[PDB]
């Protein structure tokens, strides 16, 4: 695959902030470091992925309300 | 009783659990680390969950993983297992705080029985028997000392490790800063006792296990019931363990160790958890440990009291370790070939098999040969023989050792001291 | 005890006795075929002996041989195991004509069972209830065979089944009667004797799980069967191996229908399923029949010997789970089960080939249990956790097994494993 | 020659390396991420790192920790491989001035062949046959867009930073924009070359790796078929000049789209590549020990006349996935046999109890089958591929075997959007 | 093509001709005995028929059982390898005859090369060099006597008739006295004052030339092959080409051998061995079949051997001309044995765990995997490693790595042995004599 | 139960001519020596015997059809 | 039990410079966030830090030795 | 797996080289055999089994000594 980035730790994703937001990204966007990709809800706090490399978003490989693990790939880049 | 459990362990005990949930149709959570994608027990698990890298402090010690994966899997309790974070009241704590079952005893009993301090003053305010000792430091008056040498019988200890063995020389022994007394146990046999607990005042306790046999104070072979003990020192001691646990309110199973001379026990810890050698007890009551903490933590009192509780047989444990038999270095590597041994009355407790890695990380212990048999003599020749029957290829084990114990004259014999399998390989 | 023995059989029971001999300080000669170099017992073995080409009958029914490697490596005894020779009678007389032990029972004692007509007519004398029948032939009279047919009970068979008067007539058209267990379970009793005046039972086992007449799963004790009814049967089989001078252990199967026994025949020797029995009584039947063969009279008396907990046997073939068809291969990969209760006794591992010859069995899984229920999910565990890869195996049939309703209530018979599979 | 050297690399291609090293009497260090302990090339190895945990970003990306073991190590050169930090000119760079070679070509030439625009600039200025394209943004005026597809000529493209066939369908179809020239079904080509970075410069015939899924390559095969020794000495020369003037060092490769007898430059591997072992069957040269001898500083010993090309090579790349989702498919290989016999060439680090983690490119391996001719080394690998066994994982061997059997391939020069089409993507 | 044939043999030679003849698109037919039904071949061939029990004698020597299966699987041809019954000329009258064809020479070819006197008389006649000898017994000329010494060249040796007797002679003025002195000899001990005389070849090395004839009067030699580095007469690594032999010695010898291949009639592949001492060739003998260490010819010369042995058996003819036969690189074998590497002693059992070595000019010929049990009957060989390289010193080396990679654990191999031999300098010189590996383990 | 196997290659048949009986049929009584078969090898008519009395359980093979060295022929109950 | 390993690759030193004292020594106590040790990284002084409190039970690793990811390099309780 | 011709034993028993403890051994190595000839004894069960020799030539080598046992298949003999 592509450059992956993953997840840090154990918790749900989600693909907006609410319900009826945007999404942070979409397949074909472009995105620098830093910008937010996703989120992980983990206990009562609800965790921003960051990219840590720029370039355009390959692929999103996890639906919303979904569980996610540690070191699972969550999205693609470039 | 509990839908489903997450099993924060790995290895043959977490192997172990799952067994016992499989067949409560209980449905498994298997967390894991980066490094046990490949643990036996985590690809039978009906959900798993990597929690971590390898290191265990990342892993298996991560409390908000662990936590978590309960929430995302909709797990209704956790099992700590052995080691790890089983005796850590924070985690046992945050557990109950997140609405979850801590599969074990309270966090208080953990904390009360964690501490050396707290711990030994339970026991004797419980009736559980201590070493004797000085009860305070000692002044420069030597009819005083030698009237506490006394009491307590030579030979004496003398702490902060200087031994006395009589009275003549008492005194310079005080010379090699506030000094303590204790009594001397100079050859001593572990001798530990078996309890259940419901936590709702009902406590029985399952004979005993004699765990002498140790390389640098850890166990290598453990049998059951101790041979020499009789059924009325056992139920002694027994009581006292059981009453102990109804006095600070114990849930869940644990292990009262005790070291034992010339027919005295004498506390050292109690265990606030199920042990590796469990299984001994297991096959000589037909008492099923694990199912019992489930039961217990699903909040089921007692089954079994103790007019039920019966000693048929012998049991004997070989702890296999990944470790170079004469330097004892881990041995961490792949399992080029593996076969388990078999037959009446043997049972094999290990995740490993041909083609699998000891990872280079956790403890070194990989499985666990119990032998059953009608009697003591049986039980080791059913060992012997498993012995010579299991294979593992492609790291170096104990397997050698642990059959020169068995061969041992003096282990056939029975009764040998915490201190004979390091006299005998010259340590 | 004995000083060193051959074991004249292969596989698992090879194996278990390999085992026995090991605990008691036994000296073991693996004999086999050309094809079982690599067996794990023969590995295991102290002394091996190549007896034959593959073919069963030029190797582990090759008697000659077997005797002779008996005497080149100066074994004192010979342990049968089952199948094969071991219910051979002229098998038997050879071997203590060439002056070893026969580990079983005395020839003469094989021919008496190993015949219908005189097998029967000692257990009549013994007090073991049999097949009700005619006891001879009938000629005009049909008054006569009506009230034979009554007491004798419907439904009945010539010699082919009859449930009535009206259909008795046709069907007699020299003729014996019997009666027809339509439905029965088939129930049978273990036995040790010393040959020396001692005999006891140990408790029964039931093997109604079959397909064409072969035992796919075995468990112990029977379900439905009292502590009063098994002494009822198990005393009168005790009282039959002192009768017929009985040694060695043996198994006394019956069909068992509304509450009653009905015998079928002795197994003179030990049976593949004396595990289940083992795991509920702590007795080690194999260590018992070295121990008689030795001289010895039995240790244990008929009081010392308690039903405790229960077990389950599932038999491992090398076949087809739909066809049957045996499926000789390398086993590519495998792996035991284990756990509290768990005992697997093959002789099978990783790399082994099972040769295009011989029975398909291959292993046993046995699970014990506190009680019935406990030892049937324990069973589905580890059949579940077992792992054969590189052939086929009845694995899958066995977990079906497991999982039928009717077998978990249990008390199915004879002919229900074959009811279900329809055929 | 060279004492010591890190592989900075994993897998087969680590395995590769390390076997050129022990021929050449070369110390290996095998830095791996964690959950690369049991790769054969580390437990072949003099002396091991671990360089991080499993991700790639954190191990085979890490330049410090790479770096690092070879300064404690003592290690005088890092061979790089492909993929990871192979093309990371900053890699190189560090490399270098932390007093290290580096097996692969100076940075700034790295840099140079890194970037489109820059890339491009040089094979034209060195004669390397390019693209066509607008040359710069396309502005609103439609006489000067039109005019500028005439001399492309069509069918053209129109990329941001849809197709056109005709005059009539250019003005609807065209944020800044640029137009190149529409090559609908060309055949990847490309060309082996090796050069001392001391004015020598050779080729080494060329490769066809048409078949591919979402640009992956999955079969390649030298020489390409149809390629005349005409247009391979045309193509050929025209990229060993190339390597002169851009002053390259080591080995590379330049791809080449291919349609009606023209070659079209899309891009230079400035590295070896995974396909590399087709190029050695038939050349009988040994590419990787030829980038060892190149770094020690040695000038290249095979001359361009004696570059000969006999037989035919296939290879067919094995990768854990579902043949038919294409999924990695992590796991422990519980069976595994190696194909042998006459023209077999078996590539790969796998065996019997080894895990395939799941991090890293799903390739597993490669079979590479040299024949007399092309039918011959097509045979050979039908039947390599049905020795080979490979189970507790999927593979795409039952694909590849399919593609073997394939009539177009068997034909030969099938294009770079044949297998999508084939398999229905 | 051969529409369907029986691979008449076993292990690593079986695999060998069934892999050609997948290529070729040819049916195979897999014999085997009872212990072999795991064989790889076997396991891999279209149709399988056991021919009966382990011992050789009662199945891959069972002539009835081989043709017995040929009919019953309708095959057209039977390839018999090496071994066995390879140069059985009984065989192939009896596989001809019953209407199948011999993948190898003329059953007439066999006995004639089978026997060492019509064999010796063949290869003079038609000029491939021999022995020189007296051509017979010696008379009491010593000026005759000398004259045959000196044309032979020194050093000679003398052997009697009678069954002993036996001087070896280096200088012309001991030589009549040497006859003298071995005639008496003979006379006493062998009842018989005969004798003879013959060239003495003291290091000699075993040098064998291959060849292939359509048996059309078309013949190729492909280069020769060392295999002096042997046990017992027994070979142990070979190598191609030769060492210190110019591409004009290699035509001297090539094309002598292949005129003899035309005069005999030859049909299929062949060598022909030669004890080679001081730049001259001595025929030992012809081996009138496929060889074990065909492979390193199949490295330095591209030439498929067995699908050459294929295409010629199906009646075609040479497709390849002697002039397009280039000698490119080197390649050497090391014979991988089931056995202890220090006695020698036979090591059959079960492989545990197997793992072939790979890379740029590895090539691994055998039948063995994990899980596969060495049957305690049979050659102890049980594979062969090849490494080709653009000169010697690198398919040295390359060696040397592969057998460090080599893995087959559960039984002992001559694996180590092998090591050992790469490691040897004197090798690593080259041209080394038939004596030394011997020599080397101390006699 | 006990099987007779084939001591040679060749092709097996029921009858020692086309147009004669069967030597045996299922349920049939045998004892030792008397023949079962025929496997033809290189024209000879090959007659396999019995090497166990008792009756025929099962004719394993259908006559024209070709079979190896130890393979399955009858079986005898 | 506890095991602090390196969480690079690099040189392993006990002092914060040459001939200063070591961080730690066995039998001493320390605390989350006390610097243990250092590894030299390309000129780079990295500190180590304790990620758990208690007494050093073990010191693993010699100065001036080489050490990788994940290697143990203090052992604590 | 020695090579050479090698005559195996046919049954279980012990291996002999001479009919008689005080006579001389039916073969010697280096001697000519025919088909037929004895090589041996394998005695088994008071049955003095001959082994006879299935192929012509002369002995290689003699794998058994006397008194010792042997088991089916083993290798007693080897034949030119």
């Amino acid at each position: 695959s592509g450059h992956i980035v993953r997840s840090p730790m154990v918790g749900t994703f989600y693909r907006t902030p609410s319900p009826d937001a945007k999404a942070f990204i979409e397949v074909g966007q472009k995105v620098n470091v830093g910008d937010t990709l996703c989120i992980v809800e983990a206990m009562k706090m609800m965790n921003q992925i960051e990219a840590d490399k720029s370039g355009t978003v390959k692929a999103i490989l996890v639906e919303s309300g979904q569980p996610v693990e540690f070191d699972e790939p969550l999205v693609v880049i470039e | 009783m509990l839908d489903k459990i997450v099993i924060a362990n790995r290895g043959e005990i977490a192997l172990r659990i799952l067994r016992a949930c499989k067949e409560l149709g209980i449905k498994t959570v298997a967390v894991h680390s980066s490094a046990d994608r490949d643990l036996k027990h985590v690809l039978l698990a009906d959900e798993t969950v990597c929690i971590g890298p390898a290191p265990s402090v990342k892993s298996y010690l991560n409390i908000p993983a662990i936590i978590s994966a309960a929430e995302i899997t909709g797990a209704v309790a956790i099992h700590p297992g052995y080691g790890f974070l089983s005796e850590n009241a924070n985690f046992a704590e945050q557990v109950e705080r997140s609405g979850f079952i801590f599969i074990g005893p309270k966090a208080e009993t953990i904390r009360l029985m964690g501490d050396k301090v707290s711990a030994i003053a339970a026991m004797k305010k419980a009736g559980v028997p201590c070493v004797p000792g000085s009860d305070g430091p000692l002044g420069d008056d030597m009819d005083k000392n030698r009237a506490i040498a006394k009491r307590i019988g030579y030979p004496v200890i003398i702490k902060a490790m200087r031994v006395v063995r009589g009275d003549a020389e008492l005194a310079q022994s005080i010379s090699m800063d506030m000094v303590y007394m204790e009594k001397y146990l100079e050859n001593p046999r572990h001798v530990e006792i078996q309890v259940l607990a419901d936590g709702q005042g009902n406590a029985i306790y399952l004979a005993e296990r004699d765990c002498s046999m140790q390389r640098r104070h850890q166990k290598v072979v453990e049998e059951a019931p101790a041979p020499g003990i009789t059924p009325e020192l056992r139920r002694y001691i027994g009581e006292r363990c059981a009453k102990a646990c109804v006095d600070i309110g114990y849930r869940g199973a644990g292990t009262f160790e005790f070291l034992f001379e010339n027919g005295e026990f004498y506390f050292i810890e109690m265990n606030t958890r199920i042990q590796v050698e469990h299984p001994v007890t297991e096959m000589i009551t037909g008492v099923d440990l694990i199912k019992e903490q489930l039961r217990i933590a699903a909040g089921q009192p007692l089954s079994i009291k103790q007019e039920e509780v019966h000693v048929r047989g012998h049991a004997v444990e070989c702890r296999i370790n990944a470790e170079d038999p004469n330097t004892f270095l881990p041995s961490p590597g792949k399992i080029t070939r593996f076969h388990a041994p078999g037959g009446f009355g043997v049972r094999w407790e290990s995740h490993i098999y041909a083609g699998y890695t000891v990872p280079p990380y956790y403890d070194s212990m990989i499985g666990k040969l119990i032998c059953y048999g009608e009697n003591r003599d049986v039980a080791i020749a059913r060992m012997k023989n498993a012995l010579q029957e299991l294979i593992i290829d492609g790291i170096k084990t104990n397997v050698d050792l642990q059959i020169r114990i068995m061969n041992d004259e003096n282990f056939q014999h029975g009764g040998t001291n915490i201190h004979y399998l390091e006299k005998k390989l010259g340590l």
